[PDB]
DNA sequence: GTTGTGCTATGATATTT
RNA sequence: AUAUCA
DNA sequence: GCACAAC
């Protein structure tokens, strides 16, 4: 996982920016619009690489308003989870319904029903935890999860995970 | 509409039709730019085009007060037409045809006004008086040929068309005291 | 040889009026009527029956009967005709529209 | 304004064609392994394990701070702090996505140094598995060849049981003791 | 204005024509459309969950447009569907439909002629889809039997069995909007019903109809037959609410209601005890209403008429003629920022100028954009107001907010910002397109140079009469004002009068000295003509380009 | 109908004339690649006249006492007499001139001399005299080489079509065939020295102006050529009055219909037998 | 006043392409619709305020372009649809040339 | 509702201008409302391209007795430039 | 495909600027100038954006580039610096 | 051989139900 | 729809 | 009312 992807964005510049700090404004407008966004298609666009060699290309000037539209080609590190992927992460929240595991930029929810048999939610614990005989899972512990499926909400990707099978769980 | 910048309770606004704008008379802010000619737009529904050459003429006016909303064209002869298909498609409209039939009591009012030499504004009041009182429990079981004979004097008494009750006794029919009580239970409604 | 006689016959109609049109204009018309392989009439069942864009053909004479056929034949209009871009309200690919203009950052930094 | 990719596709009108993604190595239409360079040449997919991802981003965010000071002309625990300094200098600050990614990567990375990472890179690339699998093998620490072939089902029969145990041995050694 | 959408602005590069799959018609639709009632929740003032906005488009200066909101000047209007009781022919393809049936085996669905046939092998080779169908049809319209047995391409001694089914093919003929077959002492004659055809088409093979010109994705034969009816939104068929007892509906809304009524009727008949012949009687009524709605000018059939005796304006008829949607709303349309009046001649104008009545110049506008070059000048114009000539009518802020200068109390006070526009009066030396109809060649539209003058006529130099073909016997002409800094450059650089002097029509100038000046330039040139000092000085002075040397 | 049929025809950036399909109609617009507005009727000279007078006008024989250039016409005239190296240049020049003759007579078989061609060469020679104050009594400082090799070098500069390949280059030579015929008939060695009396300075300027004007005369890619053609024909068809006047072949507007409709049944069919 | 067909032929014959465009759009019709980039239809439910789009039927909320076309052109396509014809509009090409 | 931008001051309370008043563009000759519910404006303005003085104004009922009013407006047209002879 | 960019040498179109190319360049630049785009020339008191764009164009300091499309899809890029203006 | 099917100048202006 | 305008 | 196109 954690890919590097070759992407291209279309930015449009209003003529008043047709000055010497043009390429700079463009690369900036790229980092504003793309970096830290999130799409179902590519995942989380986390960071744009090689700031110096971002290719601005030539800008086609639209024929109505004087503005000019560029196709900025850039390289980025992205994050896209897949069903079946196994990931380590940290517990960030933990309720009577399961717990969330923050993995990279995205959280994964482990429903109380994809959990080992005797590992059950005890609310008298401080904080509320999952309290097996040889396991205690709470709000700060490290977990290894298997992603049972992803949900795409074009702004973020959320997913649901299992710790039931062999080799999973706490670490 | 009310100007977003000013907001005074009596919202003084003008319709500068000639520039096709709706302006706030105080600050001068234009509140709308798309503006349509209602006269010429109404010309597309009620025109003088009976031939069928006008490309502007594209709709028809109806009367939602009298016949409700019954949109329905009629199969008829055109330029290139066989007299066979007209008959079949009309004989087919016969199988598709109670209160949706009591609208033929408008044909009783129309044929009574034209027999009484009455204007087009009187019929449409007699048809609206009859539609709003023929299914009343306040009229219940009055002589059904004397409640439409009473709604014609109700339509004449608003359109300023002088017609005595004895003038409508000559038309149909009228039983005097029978269409005189009916001319009062409706008058209350 | 037909192309020639066709120019010749058109030329005669113009020169009979004592008028004069530059050869190219008449040659262009004639050349168009004949590049199909034979005499293509300048009529609804001639030039407008070629395999051009569907909206283009529809703007002259057969309109709806052209758009139904356009539908059932699943035509694809590549929008190179002037007619198409006019219907679409876009800058036509003619004259001032036959190229494209782009800014170059390299030389913009040069000049200033 | 929706950010586009490097490859083309025929719009057959039938949007109903997209398949799901799994550990049968059926990544997206986007992330399949034969993909295309900005210069137009066909190169292989690049999936990074952490450590490797932590370095790419760090190395890149520094290349960027340089350029911003140019234009200005006219221990793990300690690193968690230094990184949050680099972000407030180079990123838009609203980038909570990246801020977590670095905290995550910094806390879960098995290999710290570019030398060590290169050693993993060398080792894992003779096996000629999917680039997705070598990334997982670089991120998930496993002791038995079963652990591996359970957490990475995508393998199963691509590599032998004993040859995979050799590799897990060499990975465990290269593991940085923070 | 019209509010901002984050959607990427793009241009249309290709247009992919096709037919509507009933599956898709259903899928697009935002409303069921169940009742022939317009609005009136029984004598009310709201739309009925049934015809126009059951969930649909919005009108009447009211947002309500199903979550979409926006209202009139943004909403495109979204479609509803109508579920038809039985299949009906789309009037436009009754032609094609008959032709397809002649090509395909009825009841079987196979093509009547194989690759085994020699002439068909040739027809199947054709590249143009349209020409190929032509050939293919001409071949197997005569094939009156679906073969099971056919001689191989080796020798007629042993026959190779192609596709099965061995039925006689009917000679199909068009009777009204129905298709009639005839199978061969005395033949069998009966009506091919739509449901048959619809079924026979579905069985047609993908490689078969592809050979017949159709396309597997966008245009399948089975979609030539209407099963679901896309219902157009109010924008396509506007309504008007006059005075509570007067209301105007569009002819389409009428024609739809008939389709619906005829539909609701036939649905009840099939549901109930189907009397066979009383159903097909009601079907060919539905067939008529649906058919007459797309086309009312049908040959052989009676027109659907609208009470007043006038025939219903079908959809076909709105697109058709000059004054249609094509010839008259797209290929040519009336426009803003234009003016027209009587022309008169003026020997004291320049060739490339045009006399513009002060009244017109005060009405027509050019939206100059505030930069620090014109910022001073524009502030003075605004401050003049729209009454005095050199002034302005509107001031447009960056937000799109436009202000009518004739209603602002602090008119001259508005501190203009760069980037804001100021819609000012047409001024002297602004470029305009001048045009005299019929515009027969490009010199009938030439870019002129405004001179604001008094009196109500357009004034033009006489030598420019020749290409506009104007005489001053009450002729009117057209002025168009460009609105962009870019669009005036196109005029000034390309369409300008002085450029059009030497014409490509005939490689000679198309403008010359005429009338008085031509007649008098002869009388001035005679050897007899001598001029003495006092008047010579006056002639000399009169030439603006005079070098001051007697 | 004419406009809607020529609508999408225009000239593309390879000086070709295509439609919205990219189908080629004309390979070089107007067969010459020239913009119509830059063309003028010009006399082709060479084409007509007696063989005897043609020889009197163009032939230069440096090897013959009588038919050489008189030393009044140029400085080098006295030491030009009998110069065998030079005479091969003029022999070439005059051979090329008689080639053009038999060619122009193959092209305009009736012998018409006045045809529309770009660059008015007659007015360039005029402007050259008005400018440099050419003295019609003093010998020029031109060499035979200056004139002969100059006009040969100009010809290679009058390009309508660029393109490194052979086919394009051939289409280039072909589109400038008739102009170069005119050009050699106007800057023939004798004619330059005897009739125009140009000087080396004037002659060089003249050749400069020819090149620059020729370039200015070629069609601009984008030119809507077809609509232009339809209007150029439609418009004077409106001025057409038959409307005979004072008073057996159908002519004018109704005959023009037949031609465009390609009507099989024409009103006045005829054939002229020679 | 009517800028008719013949007035168009002239602006073409002149090569003034932008003038034609301004005259046919800005000077008149000039509408903006959103189209789905799967089916070239104008069936996008653009709630510009909430910045939500979506073309159901394609179940597509991601592939949406906004275009600028004459209203009378938008009227034309809707009328063709009304007659079962699909005028599909695409913003990318697929054909060479 | 939807009043004309023109002026209504020249109307006497019967909704008519008295004859003799001089008018001008966009001004309201006849005041009318079409009550629907308070009421929309159905008034008649003088043609915007014209002007003059009201000549005569008559009030009547027709065949069926609908009140209707005719207004005459007089101008004097003095020969100007675009004028035809 | 974008391989249809014909390289700088091997360009074969007129090295002269077409009447429409110049018209569009002047219009385009004038437009941008009126939209407050930076001006690349000492305006000697000039205020009309067209007059300014012409001063830019006669100084060959417009940073625009014409992309000439050929009928088959290819194109040749020329810069106004290099195009010859002889109109 | 007969039927049958498209279209037939540009713009402008003024009334009449 | 008629009348009319160049 | 054409004139050319398909039955
Ligand atoms: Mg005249
Ligand atoms: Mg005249
Ligand atoms: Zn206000
Ligand atoms: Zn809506
Ligand atoms: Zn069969
Ligand atoms: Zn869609």
């Amino acid at each position: 996982m954690f890919f590097i992807k070759d992407l291209s964005l279309n930015i449009t510049l209003h003529p008043s920016f047709f000055g010497p700090r043009m390429k700079q404004y463009l690369k900036t407008k790229l980092l504003e619009e793309v970096e830290g966004s999130c799409t179902g298609k590519f995942g989380y666009i986390l960071c744009v690489l090689d700031y110096d060699n971002i290719d601005i290309q030539r800008g086609r000037i639209l024929p109505t308003d004087g503005s000019a539209e560029f196709n900025v080609k850039y390289r980025a590190v992205v994050f896209k989870p897949f069903k079946g992927e196994v990931v380590d992460g940290t517990v960030v929240s933990c309720s009577q319904h399961g717990f969330e595991v923050q993995v990279g930029p995205m959280k994964v929810f482990v429903t109380k029903h994809l959990m080992p048999q005797d590992l059950t939610f005890n609310a008298g614990s401080n904080p509320p935890s999952y309290q097996s005989s040889e396991d205690v899972i709470t709000i700060k512990s490290r977990i290894r999860v298997k992603i049972e499926g992803c949900i795409s909400q074009v702004s973020s990707i959320h997913a649901i995970g299992s710790i039931k099978e062999d080799y999973l769980g706490a670490i | 509409l009310t100007c977003p910048e000013c907001k005074v309770y009596p919202p003084k606004i003008v319709e500068r039709f000639s520039e096709g704008d709706v302006v706030c008379a105080l600050c001068g802010l234009v509140l709308s730019d798309k503006l349509v000619d209602t006269r010429s737009e109404w010309r597309t529904f009620s025109n003088d085009d009976h031939n069928g050459d006008d490309p502007s003429r594209v709709g028809e006016a109806s009367n939602p007060l009298l016949d409700g909303n019954n949109l329905s064209t009629r199969i008829g002869k055109g330029e290139t037409t066989d007299m066979r298909f007209t008959k079949e498609l009309n004989k087919a409209q016969g199988k598709n045809v109670k209160d949706n039939e009591v609208q033929a009591a408008f044909a009783k009012i129309t044929m009574l006004c034209d027999a009484a030499e009455l204007p087009k504004i009187v019929k449409d009041c007699a048809k609206e008086a009859y539609k709003l009182c023929h299914d009343e429990k306040t009229l219940k079981g009055k002589s059904m040929e004397s409640i439409m004979a009473a709604s014609i004097l109700i339509g004449c008494r608003r359109a300023e068309v002088a017609r005595t009750f004895k003038e409508i006794q000559s038309l149909i029919h009228v039983k005097t005291k029978e269409f005189g009580k009916t001319l009062n239970i409706m008058k209350n409604i | 040889a037909g192309r020639a006689a066709l120019y010749k016959e058109v030329y005669n109609v113009i020169a009979s009026d004592g008028s004069y049109v530059n050869y190219r204009h008449m040659a262009l018309l004639v050349d168009v009527m004949t590049t199909q392989g034979g005499l293509t009439s300048v009529t609804r069942h001639g030039f407008n029956r070629s395999n051009t864009g569907a909206l283009m053909r529809c703007s002259f004479e057969e309109t709806v009967e052209i758009l139904f056929e356009a539908g059932a034949s699943a035509e694809l209009d590549d929008c190179r005709g002037v007619s198409e871009n006019v219907i679409l309200g876009q800058m036509a690919p003619i004259g001032t529209g036959a190229f494209d203009v782009m800014i170059d950052e390299e030389s913009l930094v040069k000049y200033m | 304004v929706s950010t586009s990719t490097f490859q083309t596709r025929r719009r057959r009108l039938k949007k109903v064609e997209e398949e799901e993604n799994a550990a049968t190595l059926q990544l997206g239409q986007e992330f399949q392994l034969k993909q295309i360079n900005h210069q137009g040449e066909e190169e292989e997919l690049i999936a990074l394990n952490l450590s490797e991802a932590r370095l790419v981003i760090k190395e890149a965010l520094v290349e960027r701070r340089r350029a911003f000071k140019r234009s200005q002309k006219k221990t793990r625990e300690k690193e968690l702090e230094s990184i949050d300094v680099l972000l407030e200098q180079t990123t838009g600050g609203n980038n909570k996505d990246l801020k977590n990614t670095m905290q995550y990567l910094t806390n879960f990375s098995r290999f710290r140094d570019q030398e060590t990472v290169g050693a993993v890179i060398q080792l894992l690339k003779s096996t000629g598995l999917h680039p997705f699998e070598v990334a997982q093998l670089g991120s998930l620490a496993c002791d038995t060849a079963d652990e591996a072939k359970t957490l990475i089902p995508s393998l199963n029969n691509k590599i032998s049981d004993d040859e995979l145990e050799r590799i897990l041995k060499e990975l465990s050694n290269l593991e940085t003791l923070y | 204005g019209q509010q901002y959408s984050s959607a990427p602005l793009r241009t249309v590069k290709e247009v992919q024509f096709g037919l509507f799959s009933p599956e898709e018609v259903r899928a697009i639709s935002v409303a069921k459309i169940r009742f022939p009632e317009t609005m009136d929740e029984t004598q009310t003032r709201a739309k009925i969950g049934g015809l126009n906005d059951p969930r649909l488009g919005s009108i009447d200066r009211n947002l309500k447009c199903q979550t979409c909101q926006e209202g009139m000047n943004e909403c495109p209007g979204h479609f509803g569907h109508i579920d038809l009781a039985k299949p009906v022919f789309h009037v436009g393809f009754i032609a094609k439909i008959k032709k397809v049936c002649e090509c395909v085996c009825m009841h079987c669905g196979k093509l009547l002629l194989d690759e085994h046939n020699e002439l068909m092998r040739q027809a199947l080779a054709i590249k143009d889809s349209k020409k190929r169908f032509a050939a293919i049809w001409t071949l197997c319209k005569t094939k009156m039997v679906c073969e099971t047995d056919v001689p191989s391409e080796d020798d007629p001694t042993q026959l190779v069995s192609r596709g099965g089914c061995g039925n006689t093919q009917p000679t199909i003929r068009k009777d009204g909007l129905k298709l009639v077959g005839s199978w061969k002492d005395e033949p069998e004659l009966r009506v091919l019903s739509t449901e048959e055809i619809l079924n026979i088409f579905k069985h047609i093979s993908v490689k078969d109809f592809t050979s017949l010109g159709f396309n597997e994705v966008f245009s399948r034969p089975e979609w030539m037959i209407l099963t679901c009816l896309p219902v157009p939104p109010p924008p396509v068929r506007p309504s008007i609410s006059f005075n509570e007892s007067q209301r105007g509906e569009d002819d389409l809304t009428f024609k739809l209601a008939d389709i619906l009524k005829a539909n609701i009727s036939l649905e009840t008949l099939e549901h109930n005890g189907a009397p066979h012949h009383a159903i097909e009687e009601a079907e060919s009524l539905l067939q008529f209403h649906v058919a007459t709605y797309m086309d009312n000018d049908i040959a052989g059939q009676p027109q659907a008429l609208q009470k007043s005796g006038r025939p219903v304006k079908s959809i076909r008829a709105r697109l058709k003629g000059k004054e249609g949607r094509i010839r008259g709303n797209l290929m040519g349309k009336r426009v803003d920022f234009s003016a027209r009046t009587v022309i008169s001649g003026d020997p004291n104008l320049e060739l490339d100028q045009v006399g513009v009545p002060k009244s017109i110049a005060k009405t027509l506008t050019y939206p100059e954009v505030v930069t620090p070059y014109n910022i001073d000048r524009l502030t003075q114009l605004v401050r003049n107001g729209p009454n005095e000539h050199p002034g302005a009518k509107y001031v447009i802020r960056d937000s799109g907010d436009r202000i009518d200068l004739r209603y602002s109390k602090r008119a001259g006070d508005i501190q203009l910002q760069y980037g804001w526009k100021v819609e000012r009066h047409i001024m002297d030396n602004d470029p305009v397109l001048f045009n005299r109809q019929p515009s027969l060649h490009k010199m009938s539209m030439m870019a002129h140079r405004v001179k604001v003058i008094p009196y109500s006529t357009f004034r033009l130099n006489l030598s420019v009469t020749s290409p506009y073909n104007a005489d001053f016997d009450g002729d009117e002409m057209n002025l168009h004002v460009p609105q962009s800094e870019e669009t005036r450059a196109e005029l000034s650089q390309l369409c300008a009068v002085p450029l059009q002097i030497v014409s490509p029509q005939s490689n000679k100038p198309c403008m010359g000295i005429v009338q008085d000046t031509l007649c008098g330039i002869r009388k001035l040139t005679l050897r007899d003509t001598f001029i003495e000092l006092d008047q010579v000085l006056n002639m000399l002075y009169w030439v603006p380009d005079w070098d001051g040397v007697i | 109908r004419l406009v809607k049929a020529l609508e999408d025809i225009m000239v593309h950036y390879d000086n070709t004339t295509r439609n919205s399909l990219g189908n080629v109609i004309q390979f070089i617009y107007g067969e010459d690649g020239m913009d119509a507005a830059h063309i003028e009727k010009q006399s082709l000279d060479t084409i007509g006249g007696s063989d005897a007078a043609f020889e009197k006008r163009y032939r230069v024989d440096l090897l013959n006492t009588d038919h050489t250039l008189d030393p009044s016409l140029l400085e080098s005239g006295s030491e030009i007499l009998g110069d065998l190296k030079l005479q091969v240049l003029l022999d070439e020049e005059y051979k090329q001139l008689v080639k053009d003759r038999k060619f122009l007579r193959e092209v305009f078989v009736d012998g018409e001399a006045n045809w529309p061609l770009p660059v008015n060469i007659r007015r360039i020679i005029q402007n050259a005299q008005q400018t440099f104050h050419i003295d019609h009594t003093k010998p020029s400082d031109l060499t035979i080489k200056d004139i002969v090799l100059g006009v040969k070098d100009l010809q290679e500069n009058l390009l309508v079509l660029r393109g490194k390949n052979e086919i394009i280059q051939n289409a280039q030579r072909d589109a400038v065939t008739l102009f170069c015929c005119l050009l050699r008939s106007r800057l023939a060695t004798r004619r330059v020295l005897q009739e125009y009396r140009l000087t080396k300075q004037a002659f060089d300027w003249v050749l400069s102006n020819i090149e620059a004007q020729f370039l200015r005369s070629v069609v601009h890619p984008g030119e809507m050529v077809g609509v232009l053609a339809a209007q150029s024909i439609g418009e004077p068809a409106t001025q057409m009055t038959l409307n005979t006047f004072h008073f057996k072949v159908t002519s004018g507007v109704p005959r023009l219909k037949e031609i465009l409709n390609v009507a099989k049944n024409m009103k006045t069919p005829s054939l002229t037998v020679y | 006043l009517r800028f008719g067909e013949m007035e168009r032929d002239c602006m073409i014959a002149h090569g003034a392409a932008s003038f034609l465009k301004e005259r046919l759009m800005e000077a008149s019709d000039a509408f903006r619709v959103h189209i789905c980039g799967i089916c070239g239809l104008m069936t996008v439910i653009a709630k510009l305020n909430h910045n939500q789009f979506e073309c159901k039927g394609c179940d597509n909320k991601i592939d949406i372009y906004q275009i600028h076309i004459p209203y009378a052109a938008k009227l034309l396509f809707q009328e063709l649809m009304a007659m079962n014809i699909t005028p599909r509009l695409y913003t990318d090409r697929s054909r060479d040339f | 509702l939807r009043m004309k931008h023109g002026t209504y001051d020249k109307l006497d309370d019967d909704g008519l201008i008295a004859p003799g008043v001089r008018v001008s563009g966009e001004d309201v000759i006849i005041g009318k409302t079409t009550p629907i519910s308070s009421k929309r404006d159905a008034s008649t303005p003088l043609r915007s391209t014209e002007n003059g003085i009201v000549d005569q104004v008559l009030v009547t009922t027709n065949q069926d007795g609908l009140k209707f009013v005719k207004v005459r407006v007089r101008t004097t047209k003095i020969p100007q430039i675009g004028d035809k002879f | 495909l974008k391989e249809k960019a014909i390289p700088k040498d091997q360009r074969a179109t007129t090295p002269y600027m077409t009447k429409y190319e110049r018209a569009r360049i002047l219009g385009t630049r004038a437009l941008q100038i009126s939209m407050n785009a930076p001006v690349f020339v000492d305006l000697e008191g000039e205020t009309d954006p067209l007059r300014i764009a012409m001063k830019e164009l006669a100084e060959k300091k417009i940073p625009l580039v014409i992309r000439r499309y050929l009928p088959d899809g290819s194109f040749e890029d020329w810069s106004v610096e290099e195009l010859i203006v002889d109109l």
